[PDB]
């Protein structure tokens, strides 16, 4: 429904591999972050979702990520 | 310091064409999502690009008495490209003392003044504010808690990469790097000019930087010399130039000069924002030298796109109230 | 010697 860069799907892809393959102690996941694994999941779904993403479409001229 | 730096600058043998030059008001988040920030860029003029700057005979007095005398300043010895330390009224000293009468070649990129009144005074291009990770993924409240302006690790809410000021004297040179965890760089020449040696981070040349460090032997090697293509140029008072990540490039100062500059990390060219932070892991960088908190960030931008996207949280329930708190500001 | 981050240097 929304439409990412390729840019960003493989980035976002190698941001979780890399993540996720890190041992506890170099991990650093934050204070902030309630249950890491559950958000590893959801990133891998929606990634899966997002795949279908159409180049030119996504070409919005405004970030995805920005506050209310 | 081996080889001959006179005809490095002298040479037209790096004559390779990087940089795209560019009109401020076509640097905007289309032209990011479209090209994935894969360029360096150059404006000859600040037009369209939104930033501020300071009074144009702002004096590195002017820089001190904002900051502070007593502050704590790193400072690099040109001749051996080590790190030393003073404080700012003693670096004004030095950076006020003519030419002839300065002993060494010192050279200051690493002051950062964010939560101190020249911060006000610096505005970045606009661009950057809509993809900064720091302003659009870690959480904001802990950010606006800052207070301590210096770099003091434990009193570092947020990675504090934002607004620097470098204070060079004619005759600096930094010698090849990569910038920390992989972060782009804008750079505004708010006085005087720069040189920039640039080196695309293809495999290849990526392979010969990592080496290079793990050599030691550096200071002998000039490493523009050992690849295929290498683009010198030069950047004059009022230009903004925007470096990618993970591009190697060296500095010389050709006149006093004063630059006002920042890094950032982006959603568009992760892939070598990890491959940079790895060869830094690989090759021992001291965590001075190394993105604050960059795997907590990355963390907190996974966060951010699957909220942003699917409206489920990861963040505590503490952490979701102060979120909800600064939406209703 | 309060340990320091986010110095630029090579
Ligand atoms: O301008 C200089 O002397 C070096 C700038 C730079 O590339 C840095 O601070 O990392
Ligand atoms: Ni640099």
């Amino acid at each position: 429904q929304v439409h990412l860069t390729h840019f960003e799907l493989e980035g976002l892809r190698c941001l979780v591999d890399k993540l996720e393959s890190l041992p506890l102690h170099k991990k650093c996941v934050p204070t902030g972050i309630e249950d890491e694994d559950a958000l590893i999941a959801d990133v891998k779904i929606l990634l899966e979702e997002l795949a279908s993403s159409d180049p030119k479409l996504a070409l919005t001229g405004v970030p995805i990520v920005q506050w209310p | 310091r081996t080889f001959d730096l006179e005809e490095k600058l002298q040479t037209n043998k790096y004559n390779a064409n990087f940089v795209t030059f560019m009109e401020g008001k076509d640097f905007n988040v289309e032209y990011i999502q479209r090209g994935g920030l894969r360029d360096p860029l150059i404006f000859k003029n600040s037009d369209g690009l939104g930033i501020k700057m300071p009074d144009p005979d702002f004096t590195v007095n002017d820089v001190k008495m904002c900051v502070g005398s007593r502050r704590m300043v790193d400072v690099m010895d040109v001749n051996t490209q080590k790190g030393i330390e003073m404080t700012m009224a003693q670096w004004t000293r030095y950076y006020e003392t003519p030419e002839e009468e300065r002993e060494k070649l010192y050279n200051v990129i690493s002051l950062e003044f964010s939560h101190t009144r020249l911060e006000n005074m610096v505005q970045r291009p606009s661009t950057v504010d809509f993809i900064d990770w720091v302003d659009n993924m870690w959480p904001r409240h802990l950010k606006e808690s800052q207070t301590e302006s210096t770099n003091a690790i434990l009193e570092m809410q947020y990675p504090k990469v934002q607004k620097y000021c470098l204070m060079s004297v004619r005759g600096c040179y930094t010698d090849f790097h990569v910038d920390f965890g992989g972060t782009s760089v804008w750079y505004h020449i708010h006085q005087g000019g720069k040189v920039f040696w640039l080196i695309p981070p293809t495999a290849h040349n990526l392979e010969l930087y990592e080496n290079w460090l793990l050599s030691g032997k550096q200071g002998d090697i000039f490493l523009g010399d050992r690849v295929s293509d290498c683009q010198r140029i030069e950047l004059k008072q009022g230009y903004t130039f925007v470096i990618p990540s993970g591009w190697i490039h060296a500095v010389y100062t050709p006149t006093d000069t004063l630059v006002f500059g920042g890094n950032f990390l982006h959603s568009f060219n992760i892939p070598m924002q990890l491959k940079i932070y790895s060869i830094e892991d690989r090759t021992r960088v001291p965590n001075k030298f190394r993105y604050p908190f960059y795997y907590e960030m990355c963390w907190y931008v996974l966060e951010r796109y699957v909220y942003c996207i699917t409206n489920r949280s990861h963040l505590t329930k503490d952490f979701q109230k102060e979120s909800l708190s600064m939406d209703m500001e | 010697a309060p340990a320091t981050g986010g110095v630029k240097k090579p």
